[PDB]
């Protein structure tokens, strides 16, 4: 039904050449999910197909190609993690808006961080990606770095990125609340000790960050260190 | 079926923590059903966000 797109998911290069040669108007055809061939080649890390397709998209701004979920090929790239593909998509005539949000309001940085792709996250930040765009649930990337318990990302976001640290989400949780709810004692103390996170804020159910701890061991460890 | 490589399931969980396993399963089953209407064997973020939008409240 969408031959070219399929060839991209399966990394059938020779196949992509053939289909495009026959019907060039397929380069930007959108499939049943609003995706163009580049969405898929990027999704399955088909480096050769991606390059090939990009060579034909010199005039294209990726920001104009969100799929049905609002994800452009760039959001897909940042979520998969390969620095080289992200670089390829970035270093072109027209550049992607690093802060473009999906329909759920998330940015590429939210995606790389939540998956713990340090290099990609560092790359976005170093090129101007904001570290405070709030998504539909009022979470910024730091909320995600804390929930996965990545010390590496917390320091990248709060350090190089000068991230806000006390913003509360729709649920009333600051990033600290997230670290403790997921048993990440050291990330929690890192937020408090080194980046000035407050631990007296209360969520919508009146609970404090120390009260949503995975277990009272993490709870004990936290209090014993902040 | 399976989640697309770029999918982000650990995004639906971070929202209003404290979802029974049951609800998580309902969401996944619901996402899978949405992929089927698209004739896809892989689950995309849209399936997940939509599945969540009608399993939580």
């Amino acid at each position: 039904n969408y031959p070219l797109h399929q060839a991209c998911m399966e990394n059938e290069f020779f196949k992509v050449q053939e289909l495009l040669h026959s019907k060039p108007s397929l380069l930007l055809q959108k499939d049943q999910d609003g995706r163009i061939p580049l969405h898929w080649s990027v999704s399955f890390q088909a480096h050769e197909i991606t390059s090939f397709l990009l060579s034909k998209m010199e005039n294209v701004n990726l920001d104009d190609y969100p799929d049905d979920s609002g994800w452009t090929p760039f959001h897909i790239a940042c979520s998969v993690g390969n620095l080289e593909v992200v670089k390829s998509l970035y270093d072109r005539p027209l550049k992607p808006d690093l802060n473009k949000i999906t329909n759920q309001g998330v940015t590429c940085l939210h995606l790389a961080v939540g998956k713990k792709w340090f290099e990609v996250s560092q790359f976005l930040i170093e090129n101007g990606a904001s570290v405070r765009i709030k998504d539909k649930f009022n979470q910024i990337p730091l909320h995600r770095a804390a929930s996965v318990g990545s010390l590496k990302l917390i320091e990248l976001l709060c350090g190089l990125g000068k991230s806000a640290v006390n913003w509360q989400d729709k649920q009333g949780w600051t990033p600290l609340f997230h670290a403790l709810a997921e048993g990440h004692g050291d990330a929690a103390v890192l937020l408090v000790e080194k980046y000035g996170a407050e631990y007296d804020l209360v969520d919508n159910k009146g609970a404090k960050a120390e009260d949503v701890a995975l277990n009272e061991q993490v709870k004990k460890f936290f209090l014993n260190n902040v | 079926m399976s989640l697309a490589p770029e999918a982000d399931l650990d995004s639906l969980i971070i929202r209003n923590d404290s979802l029974s396993g049951a609800v998580i399963a309902a969401i996944m089953q619901e996402a899978g059903l949405r992929a089927v209407r698209k004739n896809r064997y892989v689950i995309l973020q849209s399936d997940l966000e939509e599945a969540y939008a009608t399993q939580v409240k």
